[PDB]
RNA sequence: CCUUUUAAUUGAUUAUGCUGACUUUAGUCCCGAUAAACUACAGUUCUGCUUAAACUGAGGAGUCAAGUAGGUACAAACCGUACAAGGAUUAAUU
RNA sequence: AGGGCAUGCAAUACCAAUCAGAUAACAACUGAA
RNA sequence: UCCUAUUUCCUAGUACCAUUAGUGAACUCAUUUGGUCUGAUCCUAAGUACGCAGUGAGCUAAAUAGAUACAAGGAACUUGACAAGCAUUAC
RNA sequence: UGUAACGGUACAAGCUGUAAACAAAGG
RNA sequence: AGGAGAGCGUCUGUUGUACAUCAACACUAGAUACCGCUAAUACCACUGUAGAGGUAUAGUAUAUAAUCCCUGCCCGGUGCAGUAACAUGUAAACGGCGGCUGUUGACGGUCCAAAGGUAGGAAAAUCCUUGUCGGGUAAUUAUCGUCGUGCGUGAAAGUUGGUCCGACUCUUCACAUGUCGUUUAU
RNA sequence: UGGGAGCGAAGAUAAUCUAAUAUGUAACUCCGUUCAUGGAAAUCAAAAGAGCUUUCACUGAUUGUAUUUAUGAAACGUGAAAAAAAAAAAA
RNA sequence: UUUUUUUUUUUUUUUUUUUUUUUUUUUUU
RNA sequence: UUUUUUUUUUUUUUUUUUUUUUUUUUUUUUUUUUUUU
RNA sequence: UUUUUUUUUUUUUU
């Protein structure tokens, strides 16, 4: 959306967003130190957030916490006959998610490419135009240091497999963040090295205890989470160094990361996304998918597989449309030197 | 500078002509219409009109959080004029002094006296919260809904609301030379009150002049508010001048009288 | 892309609603037009600053400033009074052109300040020979608007106009005539000469557009002779198409007054001509919105307390009546004011006298109530009721209206000032009674 | 010519190509006036 | 095969043809060709004072 | 061709085209367009027609035939 | 999205049309002004014993320093000289294009108001 | 087309039995014209039917000559 | 005339040959769903279909084509026809 | 050639790096004619 | 003096261009009577308190394309139940 | 330079450019 | 376009075809392979764009076809993965899987091989244009049931199939009927 | 324009096929033709000697490249037409 | 009632066309 | 739930922008600074 | 899809 000069950057000369209030920078420095000490005083928890602890907290949250027993009879629009069969799943006052519209000032229109490059030719096959979508302004950088923020509601992201959260700071500014499995409307978060080891809290890798479940880990200092963002994904702390932190990713891969980078504590929301079963091809049609035609039912010129008839068999290895093997054939530059990768 | 540029009256697009199908779009465009703005937005929009209320809402904590919930609600916003002309001078001055005290406390924060201040703020906040929350009513109640509820649409109950006439010889002598020479509906109790709210309807003064300028087909028989409309809705003996302020959270109605609970009412 | 069935319906209905709404807006819009005209052949080229130092200003500067202020509608007392003060100092170095501009500005602004008019009049009188059409027109036009009669100077203006007829503009000539007739300063001979020149002017250098401006009921019946009357009446018929309600009203009024006052001349008209006027009356003529005055309301309250039924406002064919009794329709009252009389005097205006006589002729029991007499009563209701009762038992006014006693600026000012506080105290008392003040909070 | 195709082509009069030939009604050998 | 004057004028008009990599030497009835047409002939026995010959080179 | 100047159609005109084509016949501007579709007209750009008085003019369009002989006779005197 | 993409001039950042209400910084102004000012910095040359003629006849002029020049009336060419070829009447009339104020003359004719007020 | 440029000459080649007659519409049109002249008071049909050198003042014809023996 | 010469491309029933005319097949084939009446003393023929209201304070609820297709003497000719202010207040004249 | 001579052919080239248009702040930014 | 305040506001003669206001696919195409018929809407209609539209003559041959009515038997026809038939009959 | 459109001429494959087939006489 | 038996079988949806007149493609589902960000892959002006302003519950590639059902053996073999710096692991990736002879024959001899058709179905979208017996008819070789030899197919190559389902072949029942022997009238 | 510069394939011949010829030919872009191109020797020749550049004839279809099909105005040399080293240290 | 003009939205120029003829000492009357 | 519109302009709010600005058209009304409330 | 005195410019919204 934005210009290349406005979006492209290699080197970063800052890792925080400063919003001073005093007339002079000398006073602002003292104010920042006071805020940091205030957050340090409040911080109390330092134990690692393990899977077992996560489980135990989830059991408490989803066993007894939710009890209101409300009078839903009065919570409805009186005198509205409604549709002739069409009814919502649940009322807005009992739904998990917010029954509304995304913020106008935190969203924009989505440019649909249809899987086409500048040349105008089809690049990405099987790409349809489904339901209209809006790009969300997700705040990946926690620039707001030494400040608390409470959660107002949880939103749905069509573009992501996880849920979002509407964060509001004390000053009254609204921002979007990646929600968690634990976080519920009303919970408070803070981004600071002196903060406690709690869900939602963002702390450096180095400060984060060992054997701690984390997510939204950034590659470079102050760049944003790229290695793990999807729902149900998380990383683990293995080892620690004076300048490096060893992390186990979701793909069972061991890699070292800088000690200076930031990371979030917890698990991405919507853990049960891989349990839905589509009852008909209409779901795929609405999602923006297209039918896939196998190469077997193609002409020899169209596809190598064409013409040649045969079942599983063992003589002639299969060939893709591109003339390249697709079974156990590694696709990686052997010359590319391994970096911070420990175990691949 | 294209194939077609006609607009407005000359709309190139073709629309349905069937009255049956047309009768269904009006329902969707009026009743099932969606609103983005919240109740607070609506309230704020008329800050000028209700400054007292606008300030109390943002001054006393708790009310702001309560009036932002997803559940349907119904709100009444009394007017400054109504407040002024209803409330006695001493009560009005005392209320304004406490609102200013809370605003000053917040300004001091953002910028045995210490012990007494805590008790004073604790008592004043509860009193104002109680006062404020009294107006709030669960559920969505529309003007039409109330009107119909009050028996406005029942032919057996519309006898005193349909046939209205006045002396035409006194107001239009030139056009007449031959002559020369309801029920109570009970609403759910408020959030901070157990007592129900009675609502009724009344005939306006203007309604008694329609026949002089309209075609009437009546059968054979055998102070006054200046607000417009044929019918006047009285919600607990407060007249409604404006209503149908639909929002994402409910509806807002402006009444010409401040509703005060018995707990605050004197002996 | 694709939309949800639910949303689709709502969007289509909304869209339809839009169309309906748009169709429903341009109903009453009849007289509108995308095209419009703006007058631009009057602004000066030079740039000035209204907010500048008046001392550094000159005649030229001040003249410009005055007109620019007027055009921009920058009504500021503090600003205008400084202009007046500097003008008084620079009164002896004003060109005829500048004077005219000044006058026009003042008049357009409606800046009621006699102190300046009275001081600038004598210098105009001396510079009359060097005056031009525009200046001459603006002087009178301003004077008329501000309602400051000057029979000594206005007459001179007219005479200079007649002298410079060969150089004057039809429009300015017409406006001069109109002004003169309204102010009532033209002897018979002057009137006659004016009429004679006007007829030739109208018949030689006037069009449809320019002719319409010559129509005036007050002027027609007090300035215009029979020969011009007949020609005016006949040409109006022909030029009616290119007219406005404002001219229509005047025309109708003219017709009525002519019929009522001059039967002979009326009969002298042709059948065709007569028919026009006959049919005219039958049509609905638009009128501006009207409402009672505070004085009107006070009088009405006193009258109602006395125990008499009446109306507030109503039209009667071609004339408005202040008060009309229901028990006896014949009866009628009229509430006067400062504007009803000339500045610093109690003399009635020509239009007021003409309307009084027309109704008196037609048989209307007409009564008049002054404001300077009324103000004296104060905020007492019994005194006003007795005042009204004493008037009621007395006979009505004569056909011919007369003027009141002498007055002065001092007195005028005093009266105005006095009334200022009465109109506020009565409003406060009225407004206070509406407040019940019953509710008492424990707190 | 389509919009996309037309947006990447110059005018023929922008070049000297128009003064490199002698085609005329007489034939293929045109001599300019006053030559 | 539809009739579209807009299309026709936007793709096949006088200003659209000039952008075409075609043989402009061919004569065109409704086009701006680039073929020279030899002009007015020599003079016989008429008045020498009224023989026109130039304009854009002589305009003043 | 079906469409275009090839059958005596001539150049395209407003009449023979869809709604929206802008093409006049030569005129003089008398105003400007606003930001809402209105048009403010100015009287300053209107031309002025100058005509002398013709109330008393002895001259006529044509000349009497007898003029020729009188003019001719004057020439012979110079010989 | 239309086929307008790919062109380098597509959605260009900053333009003639875009920028219609933006003014240059005072830095530029100052720079320019200073540059222009600093183009003729040098010491005096020639000779100036006596003051420049800047006052009327009789009255001396030594202290009254004048920045502006003054033109002499007695030094101007006449209309006859102007209209003469290369090799009352117009022998004593001059048509000058300049500031009247800045002219040394014996008398000057001025149009005052009737009240004679400046 | 008046210009004679379309393919409307193709069908005409083949023989036909007959064609429609818009008598209903034509009659109406004629009637309207007749009425429009009658309101003024001039007979059009009469003039469209009278013999070349025939003179018939008013509503008169052959029948008129019957009783007018003298 | 005779005699010498000629780079004329110089020679015809035929390439289903190219460009035209004119015979035979051959007075053969082709003809669209519903008409009638207009008198010698008054009148309303039958049938198919069924949005045919033109001030009622509101520009008849739209787009497009016709490169002007319901004007005009039983004319495939000539000559006319597009008014957003509705010009006829033409309720008068004779 | 005495006088006159609407309009269109997209024109700062009687000069001056290249690359859209009334011929483009640097850079991004690329080239067989 | 008990109105929610008794806060003046009809309408400036008006640049350039489009238009046949009704029924009808009026568009490509062409074996083109423009307009009747062939299908849903637009009018609280005994089909809208008379609306639109309707093109030579004659004649018992046979065959062919269709409609109505067929004794008894009721798939014996055909590769095949193709086709045809039933779905209206005291009121 | 070479050409296209509109207007006039007798509406035209010519001529012509609203001054649209001519100024011929400056003492 | 009806009642009943039985063979085959995910349609709705797209389209006239890989032979003997009787098809395909797509899909709800499962499973395999590649890829840690300037990702893989694609266009093939190369410091570009799509992928994607996405981040291993993500992206892309190949093959199969129901929500479930128990789903056989084989790495001698091309290729890929790995490295003794050419063991070993991948058959839901990549062709497939058998002779003599003796007692209806559990059993015994011998040759060869990586392994030596598993179960189920079975006169078949396959052998053969009349396999035995039973149900229908005055006649049934057409067709259902069954036997499992006559030739033979063959398991995430998709086999078998309870219930439900049907614009898919065929058997058979019922009403009317000019299809008819065999042709008439308007 | 068969002139000069960049890039530059195929039909065809070799009775199919490679090289090769076609051909550095066709299409595309640019210079615009005697006021042009070119150029006054570190050249050619061999033991004599010619003396910037350019056109024609002969030597000669000789030498050479190819071979299964072709291509080749070769170098020295002779004849002839046209003939051209430099205006010049400044005033 | 449209077209024209701002926005969508584009020198993605509809030859003989435009609020577009050299761009305010305009003689304000 | 397959997760849907907003800029020109209108209204409201907040102001130290400007003849690039509303007839030298017209009506009504008790009325307005500083040394008359 | 902007409606009546013309421009520049900021927030919210049925």
């Amino acid at each position: 959306m934005l210009w290349l000069a406005a979006t492209h950057r290699n080197r970063v000369a800052f890792q925080l967003f400063a919003t001073p209030r005093e007339p002079t920078a000398s006073k602002a420095a003292a104010a920042a130190r006071a805020a940091a000490e205030a957050v340090a005083r409040s911080s109390t928890v330092s134990a690692p957030f393990t899977v077992q602890k996560q489980q135990r907290l989830l059991a408490l949250l989803a066993a007894s916490s939710s009890v209101a027993d409300p009078s839903a009879d009065l919570f409805r629009v009186h005198g509205l006959p409604g549709f002739s069969g069409f009814r919502p799943s649940s009322p807005p006052h009992l739904s998990k998610l917010f029954r509304g519209r995304v913020s106008r000032h935190l969203s924009c229109r989505r440019v649909n490419h249809l899987g086409r490059n500048n040349s105008g030719r089809i690049t990405v096959r099987f790409r349809g135009a489904g339901h209209f979508r809006r790009l969300r302004f997700v705040d990946y950088k926690r620039g707001r240091k030494d400040i608390f923020g409470t959660v107002l509601r949880l939103e749905y992201d069509p573009n992501r497999s996880a849920h979002l959260a509407l964060l509001q700071y004390d000053d009254g500014v609204l921002s979007y963040i990646l929600a968690t499995e634990v976080t519920r409307p009303g919970d408070r978060v803070v981004a600071s090295k002196h903060a406690s080891i709690a869900p939602g809290n963002c702390l450096p890798l180095g400060n984060i205890p060992v054997s701690t479940i984390v997510h939204n880990v950034e590659l470079r200092p102050g760049a944003g989470g790229q290695i793990v963002r999807a729902g149900g994904c998380y990383a683990t702390v293995v080892a620690k160094d004076r300048h490096f932190v060893t992390l186990k990713l979701s793909s069972t891969e061991v890699r070292r990361f800088p000690a200076d980078c930031w990371a979030t504590v917890g698990q991405v929301s919507n853990a049960a996304h891989a349990e839905r079963i589509r009852g008909k091809a209409g779901v795929s049609y609405w999602m923006g998918e297209r039918p896939r035609t196998r190469g077997k039912a193609m002409n020899p010129v169209d596809h190598p597989h064409g013409g040649g008839t045969g079942k599983k068999g063992l003589k002639r290895p299969p060939v893709s449309k591109w003339g390249i093997l697709c079974k156990g054939y590694k696709t990686r530059a052997k010359k590319k030197p391994l970096g911070l990768i420990v175990r691949r | 500078r294209w194939w077609t540029r006609a607009s407005g009256m000359r709309n190139p697009v073709k629309w349905t002509r069937d009255w049956e199908v047309l009768n269904r779009k009006v329902y969707f465009a009026f009743d099932e219409r969606e609103i983005r703005r919240s109740m607070l937005d609506a309230v704020n929009a008329h800050r000028k009109t209700a400054s007292l209320f606008h300030r109390m809402i943002n001054a006393v904590p708790g009310v702001a959080h309560a009036m932002s919930l997803p559940g349907p609600h119904t709100f009444f916003l009394p007017s400054d004029k109504a407040c002024r002309d209803h409330l006695s001078p001493d009560s009005l001055h005392a209320l304004t002094e406490r609102v200013a005290f809370l605003e000053e406390q917040q300004r001091q924060r953002v910028g045995g006296t210490a012990a007494a201040i805590a008790d004073r703020v604790a008592k004043t906040t509860e009193q104002l919260r109680t006062f404020v929350l009294a107006h709030l009513i669960p559920g969505e109640w529309r003007m039409k809904t109330l009107l119909l509820a009050c028996g406005a649409g029942d032919p057996r109950r519309n006898g005193s609301l349909r046939y209205q006439d006045t002396d035409r010889e006194l107001f239009a002598p030139v056009m007449y030379a031959s002559r020369l020479g309801s029920s109570v509906f009970l609403l759910p109790p408020p959030q901070s009150t157990d007592e129900p709210l009675p609502v009724w309807v009344q005939a306006s003064r203007y309604a008694a002049f329609l026949p002089i300028t309209t075609s009437t087909n009546f059968p054979r028989f055998e102070r006054r508010s200046t607000v417009g409309g044929a019918l006047h809705l009285w919600v607990g003996g407060a007249l409604v001048t404006k209503g149908d302020l639909r929002a994402h959270n409910g509806v807002v109605h402006m009444i010409d009288k401040p509703l005060i609970p018995v707990q605050l009412l004197a002996s | 892309g694709i939309l949800r069935p639910r949303e689709r319906l709502l969007l289509n209905a909304l869209k339809k609603e839009a169309d309906i709404r748009y169709r429903g807006r341009r109903m009453h819009k009849r007289f509108r037009s995308w095209a419009q005209q703006r007058v631009r052949h009057y602004w000066l080229p030079q740039k000035v600053c209204v907010t500048s130092d008046p001392q550094l200003m000159d005649g030229s500067y001040i003249a410009a400033c005055v007109q620019k202020a007027a055009t921009l509608r920058k009504h500021d007392l503090q600003l205008w009074h400084g202009f007046s003060k500097r003008i008084l100092e620079l009164a002896d170095s004003l060109t005829p052109q500048q004077m005219g501009y000044i006058f026009y500005g003042y008049g357009k602004s409606l800046f009621r300040h006699e102190e300046l008019y009275r001081g600038l009049l004598p210098f105009v009188a001396e510079a009359l020979p060097e005056f031009h059409s525009h200046a001459l027109m603006t002087v009178a036009w301003a004077l008329e608007r501000v309602r400051v009669n000057d029979r000594a100077v206005v007459a001179q203006i007219a005479e200079e106009a007649l002298a410079k007829k060969d150089l004057m503009r039809p429009a300015d000539f017409i406006k001069i005539v109109n002004c003169v007739a309204r102010m009532g300063a033209a002897p018979p001979s002057l009137a006659a000469a004016l009429s004679a020149e006007l007829m030739r002017v109208l018949d030689e250098k006037c069009n449809a557009l320019l002719f319409r401006g010559a129509v005036d009921h007050v002027a027609v019946a007090t300035l215009y002779s029979d020969p011009l009357r007949l020609y005016l009446l006949e040409r109006f018929t022909k030029t009616a198409i290119c007219c406005r309600p404002m001219h229509y009203q005047k025309a109708f009024q003219s017709a009525v007054a002519i019929r009522v006052l001059h039967p002979p001349v009326w009969q002298q008209l042709s059948k065709a001509v007569r028919n026009f006027y006959i049919r005219l009356s039958l049509r609905r003529i638009p009128q501006r919105a009207r409402r009672p005055s505070p004085l009107h309301w006070d009088v009405s309250n006193a009258l109602a307390k006395l125990g008499v039924f009446h109306r507030n406002t109503f039209q009667w064919g071609c004339f408005w009546i202040d008060i009309g009794e229901i028990d006896d329709r014949r009866q009628c009252w009229f509430v006067d004011g400062p504007s009803d009389f000339y500045s610093s005097t109690n003399e009635y205006t020509e239009a007021n006298k003409l309307q009084h006589r027309i109704l008196s002729e037609l048989g209307w029991n007409i009564r008049r109530v002054r404001w300077n007499d009324w103000v004296q009563l104060g905020t007492d209701m019994d005194a006003k009721v007795e005042y009204l009762r004493k008037l009621r038992e007395r006979p009505p006014w004569p056909a011919i209206l007369t003027d009141g006693p002498s007055s002065s600026r001092q007195e005028m000012v005093a009266n105005l000032r006095s009334a200022r506080d009465v109109q506020r105290a009565l409003k406060e008392r009225r407004e206070k009674n509406r407040q019940p003040h019953s509710l008492v909070m424990n707190l | 010519i389509r919009p996309r195709k037309k947006g990447m082509r110059l005018d023929r009069r922008r070049s000297k190509k128009q003064y490199k030939h002698g085609r005329h009604v007489g034939g293929w050998n045109y001599r300019w006036l006053g030559s | 095969n539809e009739s579209s004057p807009l299309h026709m004028g936007a793709g096949s008009a006088n200003w659209t043809a000039v952008a075409r990599l075609e043989d402009f030497t061919l004569r065109g009835l409704s086009h701006p060709p680039w073929i020279h047409v030899s002009s007015r002939p020599f003079y016989g026995a008429g008045g020498g004072a009224v023989l026109a010959a130039c304009m854009s080179s002589a305009v003043w | 061709a079906k469409v275009g100047p090839s059958k005596g159609r001539g150049p395209l005109l407003a009449k023979f085209a869809p709604v929206g084509f802008k093409k006049g016949f030569g005129a003089i501007g008398l105003g400007r367009h606003t930001k809402k579709g209105f048009f403010i007209i100015n009287t300053m750009l209107v031309p002025m027609f100058k005509v002398p008085d013709l109330s008393n003019c002895k001259l006529k369009c044509y000349v009497a035939p007898d003029t020729y002989r009188i003019v001719q006779q004057s020439f012979n005197k110079r010989e | 999205v239309r086929p307008n993409q790919g062109r380098n001039d597509y959605n260009q950042v900053g333009g003639k049309k875009r920028g219609q209400g933006v003014q240059v910084l005072p830095e530029t102004i100052r720079l320019l002004i200073e540059t222009r000012k600093a183009a003729t910095a040098g010491g005096p040359v020639g000779r100036q014993p006596l003051p420049k003629a800047t006052e009327a006849t009789g009255v001396s002029s030594w202290g009254r320093d004048r920045r502006f020049p003054i033109t002499e009336a007695l030094r101007l060419p006449t209309v006859a000289e102007v209209n003469a070829p290369w090799e009352g009447r117009l022998d004593k009339v001059v048509l000058h294009s300049g500031d009247i104020s800045r002219l040394r003359v014996d008398a000057t004719v001025v149009g005052a108001v009737r009240s004679f007020k400046t | 087309n008046k210009v004679r440029t379309d393919k409307k000459e193709r069908k005409r080649a083949f023989p036909q039995r007959g064609f429609w007659k818009k008598q209903n519409f034509l009659q109406v049109k004629n009637n309207t014209v007749r009425l429009a002249f009658a309101v003024q008071g001039v007979d059009l049909l009469k003039l469209k039917r009278l013999r070349w050198g025939e003179v018939r003042k008013g509503n008169t014809g052959w029948w008129t000559d019957d009783y007018r023996s003298p």
